[PDB]
């Protein structure tokens, strides 16, 4: 307001527990000080005013107001701090993460005064979480109804090819899901366009999807892509695809948006399919280090709004200065309580009311030579895809299925008993390549890639 | 009734000293009538997988869900390399009779540092929540090269493992608000060295 | 506008958003009889009808100099 | 009135076979008879006064008109009167139970000259009988549809665990019914709740149902749980059971209503299943004897509006006073027509034109050395709900069924030959725990009981 | 291990912002300890164990447990104590009542070892608060709706309803509301009969209504019930009565359920109509005080589930502390935030989380010498029911309804001057009824001057 | 109604309160003493009736711990 501090900066404020923080990273103009910039991103979240001529006339004011209650500077840059501001709860609807996005975010980051904004991390309330579904089934239901325990799971896409008809795609899927793979995805580009419609493809799909899982004796599926134009085509491809009696379906959460995530999700809920999400379009808003949302923001509002597995990229070939924030999101979207760490990204302790999680899904240009890494990474709670290590087997595609499967059980029997997958993995690998032809050709091309020294 | 296009397999599968002699219908039997303990029995549905038996074939004869199949055959794993080195046979005259849910969340660390978990984890009587959070926390220290005061805790004691985490989670955060002081006090009465001790006293109780 | 080293805070009112009336000074009395004679002296100001302020132009009450919400011009 | 007979207390008058009487037990405030508090019970629960200032102006008079025709004590008690009193039918909507309980007992429990009301009994007349529609099925064909001829049927919830997964609920479930049980219940406290929703309950469940059923020979059941926030999701919920092809669901319905429970009656008629009541929350209406509404009221209104098995609670741990009344209301619910007996509880003469039959439920902590009293005590047609005497066999979930099983086909068969089941149900168990293992660990856990001196 | 422990009385526990809690007053058999007897009522109304025998099967419980944390005894009273317990948030489901219904007050009712066992209150945390819908409207909103500031609102209940064809019900309606009163209500127990039937009233209803509205020139309004034998039913009379137009109906919450009135509550928000929730049978449950449901509690459940009105019963007669009880939940039906209060009932502090508020609504009879008192005691945030006291004027109905509107408004004219309402109630009203002949014949008919000390 | 000690809400006196209790038939190896016709258990190793688990549920209380209306599971 003036020298008077602002009556939005409030240090000697703590925050309710009903309270939405939210932690900006800004970098303000040359000669503007931080503590009016941080006042003036509270102000601009909200009313946008610091006085009260037009929010006071007999009370309705200083409850709907963001105060900003702590700023502190980034150690290494200059010129760039942190505002942690919290929001109260009555500005928010009911069930609606649109509102949310387009009341924090809304037209902040058009702000003059401020030379980049960044948007780090958020805090939803137990109050406000419960109002929301979530998940439609989870990590444990969604384990129970496949019938997979113990390992990681394992998948298949099929990218490079493009143009193909809809019966030679069919058995494309079958030979893979024959030899031993769970999953298999469709490329995301792929809807109804004129060389390959939908209809078609969803039967052939689900004929071979029957056969294989027929004469195999497990459950198979494949991730049927019902991103479409409008809701009424959609829903129109997820009631047919459900009709054949397909277990998992996909989706495309940023391109399709918020109101369609939620309409399939409810939908899913309601008649027991699974929902895989596809992040795309992403890198559009998180990839530069000083203006946009960072991602770990986007996986919280997809727990919150829908989705059962979601892709969260791989971090075999990272520094610690990264591989840390993918571990520490990747813990954001599977487990209950996650205390405040710092090195991990995390800024505040989020607690989730027992609503369940979503299956992180490693992706991208992976081989043989990963799997000791990745199953002791991400764990045993994970999806693996793997685009090349498979369709390029020097003999086929149930050979490269096969060896895909030999490989990842060999590592995770050898985990149980206590060896170590740092030291041991390219021994495990060459130990288990010996009985079989198929990881033997598989472990000849793809190399060998020693972490590091010896660990790492 | 063989299921087609099963190449994945091991060729086959070690079995104890007692039923190497046994037929398929003889495992059969002796699962379905648990004619002896959980450690005997487990090697024998890890066998029976590699003749073309599937878990929910086993479910349909014997009677065990898959989960617990495979919660039975890990820990019997666990169970053997634990035995198979420096321990005391109190142990493992202990973990007769439901030992495999908390053998079970110990398998994420390496032979050697198992038992020394399991003394921890049997001793303070803890269930699979605490098992998690301990194994988590042993296998989080390694990377945390430079921090505070992170050579004051040993790495070949779980309970100092445990207390650097709680001691490491408490000052993130400000002078006390009774939010940093229960988490100095839960690390203090985990710890089980005397740098740790002093430590956490000199944090908690004067300058 | 603004102050300078604090850019944002308004220059005109000093972040009050409201100022003292232009017309009639703060007095709430009109100085002259208008030439409409719909308003005369010494009756009511004709701006700000007696309440002796109004809003600040540069900010429009805001307190606010470049603002995205409010001002943004 | 006055000095005249108060125009409402009427002991001249004998009431038409079209008019509904209800029985009151009732004790006055001191000072105050007994003859002027049975008029105003009766004024109380019709038209409000006694004089004709209001109600009367051409007619409007003498024809909605509650006359109490009958005051007399009670027994033993002091200070404590009953008092009969009959309503025409003009006064009550055709087929409604909402609007019979709200007239009669509305607002008369609140009067201020009263120490306290009980509603002892209530008879409709034939010609309020027969525009309710009754149970779904009733006795005969509840007992057809299963194919359960000769004895009781026997079942077990699952009450003591709690948060169970999906899978391991089916699974007990399973191994229940394939040991040779016939039913098997939810936990009443089971909705969709975080840790288990209902969809995938259902789906586990049925799976369980067909599986058993397909491999042991006969039909088989699970009390699915359709209790909901709105008359949508109830009626979802029962949509979806029926299409899996389940044979019988559940309700409250006390906490849920009357207006839900004929709803979810008349869906049941349409469409074929079988409706199980659970009396949940009814202590808190007819627990002190001095005030509320006794249980055969209730269970009246319940054959009326629909439902074909009731809650009734066993009488083996009861002495005459109160092992009467309940095998007095085990009759009013399974009969066509019951004699006015005081001893029994039954206060008049009810004749239920041909509407069928509920089927009554006994249950509570009951194990195998009762078997021998429920068997003559009920009779045949009962439903025997076992919750510990089943789970907590020494070595098993189908062992327990097992020993349940035996032990009753061995008391029933040894009534059908003449044989005492008072003087000789140790002995005949004993004979019977001596080819199979399974009743001997179970009559040796448990105690024998020793009912009285020789019988009873 | 042993159970000397009991393993749930943990008298330091302190309870979580997320745990619902619970106040139960029981007396226990003799013989019979009282912490022994809390312990028991936690486990009751839980999983029904002390033990660890079955809930153990893998590492998992002690969660799903309730636990007693504090045992006082009641004051005066003699072999009675206060329990208190907390269930974790888990246990229950969202947007259903009949859920924390059965899961609470199950079968802890019908435990042997206590001889008498009552529920005195209840709090639920913000996290449950909010995932129900509330009430339609609120009390902004529909004094918004009905465009009536200022004063509380008038209502007369129809008395000579049996045996009245609909024609004259419409006519005494069309009379009642052309005086000057707000609304009138539809008796408990007219539904369908076979002397008047629904459709046939709701026609007649609604035309004098419309004329009635245009001539005062004031919002009219009926209460009519819509308390049907089933959903079915219930739907189709709630649909004609919105197209012919009608701005409020009626039910009765405590012999339909919860699940119907849950179902028209949200049928009330989506078509904008007003609820107003009549409390039929409610003595059976609450009357005797050993044993029961408090009505504060179904107060809580019914502001969860929805309505916009609900009866509370007068004021004016209650001795003291059955009087400060009352005063009690009113403030739990209008205000957000609640402060502990046990001179007044109120056992724990309850925060509503900005859900709109419900209106009392005080019937029982009265006349317009108590016109003060209600004045004062329940504000202006009320209804007025009235009885006899404006169909027994000796000149009609519209004479009655213009006699009750005087007073009303005379009353609160002189409460904003700051005249105290209570001291000078008489007065008050004698100087009105001076150029008023209609509010003079009231004045005497109803000699009742009901002294004010 | 069995009470454990003084009187108390019938915390049932057979076990005490431990829900389990010992198993009668085994002493120190889950032994069966016990040798019967059908041979399963009666060679000697395992107990017959808690199969060498050496405890089985309270038979006055069913494993709850206490009597009153919960004798029930």
């Amino acid at each position: 307001v003036k020298d008077y501090k602002l009556t939005y900066y409030t240090p000697d404020y703590t925050p309710k527990d009903t309270d939405l923080l939210a932690a900006f990273r800004f970098s303000p103009q040359p000669g503007v000080p931080a503590d009016e910039a941080g006042a003036a991103i509270a102000a601009e979240s909200s009313t946008g005013t610091w006085t009260t001529v037009w929010t006071d006339l007999l009370t309705d004011m200083d409850r709907y107001k963001g105060k900003c209650y702590h700023i502190e500077p980034v150690q290494g840059e200059e010129n760039s701090y942190f505002a942690f501001i919290a929001y109260p709860l009555d500005l928010f609807e009911e069930g609606s993460v649109t509102n949310i996005l387009t009341s924090i975010v809304g037209n902040v980051f058009g702000f003059k005064a401020i030379r980049s904004l960044r948007l780090e991390d958020i805090r939803f309330p137990v109050a406000l979480v419960k109002t929301f579904q979530g998940p439609p089934h989870g990590i444990q239901v969604e384990r129970d109804l496949l019938n997979k325990y113990g390992r990681p799971m394992l998948g298949c896409t099929i990218k490079p090819k493009l143009g193909l008809s809809a019966k030679n795609y069919g058995r494309a899927v079958y030979e893979c899901l024959r030899g031993g793979l769970d999953f298999t995805k469709d490329d995301e580009n792929i809807n109804s366009q004129p060389f390959q419609r939908w209809r078609d493809r969803f039967l052939f799909v689900a004929d071979a999807i029957h056969k294989s899982q027929a004469e195999t004796g497990e459950i198979k599926g494949h991730y049927l892509n019902v991103t479409a134009p409008t809701c009424e085509e959609m829903m129109k491809r997820a009631e047919f695809a459900k009709e054949l009696g397909m277990p998992i379906i996909m989706h495309d959460f940023l391109t399709a948006g918020f109101t369609a995530n939620t309409t399939l999700a409810k939908w899913c809920r309601d008649n027991g399919v699974l929902l895989h999400i596809h992040r795309a379009m992403h890198a559009v808003i998180d990839r530069q280090r000083n203006h946009g949302i960072h991602f770990r923001v986007l996986a919280k509002c997809l727990r919150l709004s829908g989705g059962d597995h979601l892709h969260s990229g791989t971090v075999v070939g990272k520094l610690e200065g990264d591989k840390a924030s993918t571990l520490g999101f990747v813990d954001l979207m599977r487990e209950d309580h996650i205390e405040a760490d710092r090195s991990r990204g995390v800024f505040f302790t989020q607690d989730w009311a027992s609503m369940p999680g979503v299956l992180p899904v490693a992706s991208g240009g992976i081989h043989v030579w990963h799997m000791p890494a990745l199953v002791e990474i991400f764990g045993d709670d994970s999806v693996l895809q793997f685009g090349g290590g498979t369709l390029g087997h020097p003999w086929g595609n149930a050979p490269g299925a096969t060896a895909n499967r030999v490989a990842l059980e060999a590592c995770v029997q050898a985990r149980n008993e206590g060896r170590d997958l740092y030291r041991e993995g390219g021994d495990i690998l060459r130990e288990a390549g010996k009985w079989s032809p198929e990881l033997a050709a598989a472990l000849d091309l793809w190399k060998e890639i020693k972490f590091e020294f010896e660990t790492m | 009734m063989q299921q087609l296009y099963q190449p994945f397999r091991p060729p086959s599968s070690p079995i104890p000293t007692q039923f190497r002699s046994l037929d398929s219908a003889g495992k059969i039997e002796i699962l379905a009538g648990r004619m002896a303990l959980w450690f005997e029995y487990a090697p024998l549905i890890s066998s029976l997988y590699t003749d073309g038996f599937t878990p929910p074939t086993i479910e349909e004869l014997t009677g065990i869900s898959s989960i617990e199949q495979n919660r039975l055959i890990v820990g019997a794993q666990v169970r053997d390399s634990i035995l198979q080195s420096i321990h005391e046979p109190e142990l493992i005259s202990a973990f007769d009779t439901g030992g495999a849910e908390l053998l079970y969340e110990i398998r994420l660390l390496s032979t050697t540092q198992r038992v020394a978990a399991a003394t921890f984890i049997i001793d303070r009587n803890i269930d699979s929540k605490g098992a998690q959070d301990l194994a988590r926390a042993i296998k989080d220290y390694p990377n945390r090269r430079g921090d505070v005061g992170w050579l004051d805790f040993d790495y070949n004691l779980p309970g100092d493992c445990l207390s650097f985490l709680y001691y490491r989670q408490s000052r993130e955060n400000k002078n006390p608000s009774d939010q940093r002081t229960s988490m100095l006090l839960q690390a203090l009465g985990v710890a089980e060295s005397e740098k740790a001790k002093n430590r956490l006293n000199t944090e908690l109780y004067g300058d | 506008q603004g102050t300078k080293p604090n850019s944002l805070v308004c220059a005109n009112c000093e972040g009050e958003g409201c100022v003292a009336c232009s017309q009639c000074k703060g007095g709430g009395v009109n100085l002259i009889d208008h030439f409409n004679g719909q308003f005369k002296a010494g009756a009511l100001c004709w701006l700000c009808r007696g309440k002796k302020e109004v809003l600040c132009g540069d900010c429009n009450g805001a307190g606010f100099i470049g603002g995205f919400l409010s001002t943004f011009d």
